[PDB]
RNA sequence: UUGCCGUUGCUAUGGC
């Protein structure tokens, strides 16, 4: 019903922002929405993270209609400010993106939150 | 700098001395001989340096200590 | 005129002192050693007197301040010296604050009436970026990145300095003259936290990259690495011994370090909404801890970005009290902003209720040593201080202290006076911004300053 | 947005006034 | 319980 | 004559070594993983053959056995602490679906390719054998050394090490000099 | 009280 759908139970999160840190330190992080809209195209992305507390919503909605279009996972999070905290950046992320490696040191967990995001969905 | 430490201390006064375990930590240095060991312990426990035995020692495999 | 004589003349002295200040003196002897004795004896919470409290805001110069030190002379028992670098220095309070403006700070709070009044200050900037880009090469004079935390020398000689900049200068007190620069040696180790082993020269520091360094500060010398921590050391606190206890940040897990026997504890949290909900038949999982002061030898406190904030003994890893949501639950965000949509009750669906709303942070956590009682903060706008039970097993809120305006990022306490009649003076540096990182927003009315408030004890 | 506002195109707006004049 | 001492 | 010191031998020859498919897989798993003859992997074989066997022959017990249970938990959390089961899939049918390509990413030298340490895996076991990388207090120089997971969250380069902070190697300042002079 | 700019007392809090 809200265009904040669906989010993620305050456990999910933390599973979420786990994975989003090891992907910042593997340099397997893509940023802030522009970068995450540039992933969509080249179809190189497992799933997307984004907050939900965005000022204003609108601006990143655009991001679900490319994954459901391209068959990504999505998901959003309560805060911006503790997305952007686990992204590794001083200031608040609204979009990220984790990039797509089967040659990840981070697979397993990858796929483990995809399985449960795609649950979500 | 280089760093002494002492453990397991047990009193023997029917040997009349204390035993106990050396572990020295020396970063960014070979090692220590014994008569510089023998000088830091005399000035730690306050004993003359002629009343200070130090023996067996072996550095860990990459060094350091 | 030996000087054993002369210690026996100090005595003396000393006990004249203590005779003419008051059975109560055998008792005042063996409080002189109770710190060695590693338990809280130190009961003044209920006593405080935190309505009267004289608060005030003294701001400073500098943008986003990073942390605060204060620097208290104490008399040595064992020579009679006070800690006073100097004859000049005798009974002299003295700050040092820094901020992300590359500059370090000194101030003289020695009189708690009055307030903290300027000295000197070293300012770094580009001139001191290094040319070599070796890391070993990291000997600049100054800073070039941001500072982010200060230790001063319980001698009151030295106080030195950290930050991102992966490096640890010892300045002198004084004239706040670079004396000594001490690289890190790791490409992202950045000092994040700087506690000092009490009545020591013993110096711990925390690091980005995981690891936690120990420095003897008059040898100048690098002593000791610790390894074991799985995230950003966010926090260090340290007493008289050398059990410095440590927080991992998102690894969420407290750990106490013996230094002398190369072992170290394990304390994790593993508090599940779920569980607490039932039990009750809004809860906010743990993300990481940020703060942490050891009250007691045996036992700290620690501070969590759900707003909790947990007890700790050394003999149970399990948190033995909790205090959930300390600081309150941060304001909704306004509907005229959530969405562009002109029918409010549209604007009204996307706050979801009461989902979206998220618990403050505790920015910083302070406990006077050997006491029964600790300081929490945040940018709540309010200073929270709490009083341990008796038996260590429960603490409860004596009071609050809303002089304070935007985030707390660092705490201390300063006491003057008599023994019996103790003033005390609480110092903690307040910012607009989150010292590791721009991630807050910006609280209306927060301010880059000093907030200071003086609580009398009476009764 | 299936009523758009313009409170946010206003706002907007005045963000790149004060970029305007900075440069 | 040992004791520690740093030289050089 | 001193009663025999135990040794045992940790690989054995495979049954029919010269069939084409198993070339072609050992030719795979080598150049995946960059192994420098076939006896690494006879080895890895090896040991995962007793560990499914050990499994097999539990499983042919009777489930709630005493002995079933003791040393299949045994074996499940060996397993699960070396890294190779996942914690999820916590039962002996899982144990005997393993494979050895999971021993091998297991090894360290796989980790050190992978975390973005080195860029290759044979640069990454050039590393390895030439003391550039360190877990946690020490220093490790085996490519088949099998990382735990508290293990692999702390690799890094070893403080000595020109790459962790040291001084540059004795190329470098040589050439550093030369330019000097 | 403060890098700067104000208000409020004779001290206390508003803006970048």
């Amino acid at each position: 019903n809200p265009k904040a759908f669906p989010l993620a139970d305050a456990a999910l999160t933390q599973q979420i922002l786990d994975v989003v840190q090891q992907a910042a330190n593997l340099r397997q992080l893509k940023k802030g929405a522009n970068e995450a809209t540039k992933t969509l195209n080249r179809g190189i992305s497992e799933f997307i993270i984004m907050a939900a507390d965005c000022e204003p919503i609108e601006i990143l909605l655009h991001l679900p209609l490319l994954c459901e279009d391209k068959n990504v996972p999505y998901v959003f999070v309560p805060s911006r400010v503790a997305l952007g905290r686990a992204c590794g950046v001083s200031r608040p992320v609204i979009a990220a993106s984790i990039t797509t490696n089967d040659a990840s040191a981070i697979k397993t967990q990858i796929y483990a939150v995809k399985d449960k995001i795609e649950t979500l969905l | 700098a280089v760093t002494i430490r002492t453990r397991k201390v047990i009193s023997n006064p029917l040997l009349a001395r204390k035993q106990f375990v050396v572990d020295v930590l020396h970063p960014n240095r070979a090692n220590v001989s014994k008569d510089e060991l023998r000088e830091k312990l005399a000035e730690v426990y306050k004993a003359e340096k002629d009343a200070v035995s130090v023996f067996g020692f072996r550095t860990q495999f990459g060094g350091g200590k | 005129e030996n000087p054993a004589d002369k210690r026996r003349r100090l005595a003396k002295q000393y006990l004249e002192n203590l005779k003419s200040e008051a059975d109560i003196i055998a008792s005042r002897l063996k409080e002189d050693v109770a710190e060695q004795q590693g338990r809280v004896f130190r009961y003044f919470g209920d006593k405080l007197l935190i309505s009267e409290a004289k608060q005030s805001f003294t701001r400073v110069g500098e943008n986003n301040l990073t942390c605060i030190s204060c620097f208290q002379p104490v008399l040595n028992k064992y020579t009679f010296e006070e800690s006073s670098n100097g004859d000049k220095n005798k009974g002299r309070l003295f700050a040092y604050t820094v901020s992300k403006d590359l500059q370090l700070t000194k101030y003289d709070i020695t009189d708690f009436s009055k307030r903290p009044k300027k000295l000197k200050y070293a300012k770094g900037g580009a001139k001191y970026i290094p040319t070599s880009k070796h890391e070993y090469e990291n000997t600049t004079e100054g800073h070039y990145d941001e500072i982010l935390t200060v230790a001063a020398s319980p001698d009151g000689k030295y106080v030195v300095t950290g930050g991102r900049d992966r490096k640890l200068i010892v300045w002198s007190t004084e004239s706040l003259s670079p004396v000594k620069v001490i690289p890190t040696k790791d490409r992202r180790g950045e000092v994040l936290s700087l506690a000092f082993r009490k009545n020591s020269d013993q110096l711990y520091a925390s690091c980005a990259d995981f690891k936690i360094r120990t420095y003897s500060i008059n040898q100048f010398s690098q002593l000791e690495i610790l390894y074991g921590h799985h995230d950003i050391v966010e926090d260090i606190s340290a007493l008289a011994m050398e059990r410095c206890v440590t927080v991992g940040a998102r690894d969420r897990t407290a750990m106490l370090w013996k230094i002398p026997d190369e072992t170290r504890l394990t304390f994790r949290g593993g508090d599940e909404p779920q569980k607490l909900l039932r039990r009750w038949m809004l809860f906010f999982c743990e993300g990481s801890i940020d703060v942490v002061s050891m009250v007691d030898d045996f036992h700290f406190i620690t501070g969590s970005d759900n707003g909790n904030i947990c007890l700790w003994s050394l003999a149970k890893k399990k948190p033995i009290f909790t205090e959930r949501i300390a600081h309150g639950i941060l304001p909704e965000p306004s509907f005229n902003d959530i969405s562009g949509e002109t029918d409010e009750e549209l604007r009204k669906r996307q706050l979801q209720g009461k989902k979206l709303l998220q618990p403050f942070w505790i920015t910083s956590l302070y406990a006077i040593p050997y006491s029964n009682v600790f300081i929490s903060g945040s940018w709540s706008g309010s200073l929270k201080v709490w009083k341990i039970s008796d038996n260590l097993r429960s603490f409860e809120l004596l009071g609050e202290l809303s002089g304070a305006k935007g985030v707390v990022t660092k705490i201390q306490v300063v006491e003057s006076g008599k023994h019996g009649k103790e003033k005390f003076r609480i110092l903690a540096s307040i910012a607009k911004e989150h010292r590791l990182g721009r991630w807050i927003a910006n609280v209306s009315g927060a301010r880059n300053g000093i907030y200071s408030a003086v609580i009398d004890q009476t009764g | 947005s299936e009523e758009p506002s313009n409170v946010f195109g206003s706002v907007l707006k005045k963000q790149v006034e004060q970029r305007l004049e900075f440069y | 319980k040992g004791k520690n001492l740093s030289f050089k | 004559p001193r009663a025999p010191r135990t040794y045992s031998k940790t690989y054995s020859t495979p049954k029919r070594p010269y069939e084409s498919s198993r070339l072609d897989a050992e030719l795979k798993l080598a150049g995946e993983f960059g192994l420098k003859n076939k006896k690494e992997i006879y080895r890895i074989s090896f040991q995962l053959s007793k560990i499914r066997r050990a499994a097999r022959d539990l499983l042919t017990r009777d489930e709630k056995d005493p002995k079933r249970l003791f040393e299949g938990n045994a074996l499940i959390r060996r397993l699960v602490r070396v890294g190779v089961l996942s914690e999820d899939k916590k039962k002996l049918d899982y144990v005997l679906a393993l494979k050895v390509e999971d021993f091998l990413e297991r090894r360290l030298q796989t980790q050190v390719y992978k975390l973005g340490l080195a860029k290759s895996v044979h640069h990454a076991r050039v590393l390895i054998t030439q003391r550039h990388i360190a877990v946690g207090k020490q220093i490790v120089n085996i490519p088949s050394f099998m990382v735990r997971l508290d293990s692999e969250k702390h690799i890094d380069f070893a403080p000595t090490s020109p790459f962790g902070g040291a001084r540059p190697g004795r190329v470098a300042r040589r050439n550093a000099a030369r330019k000097a002079e």
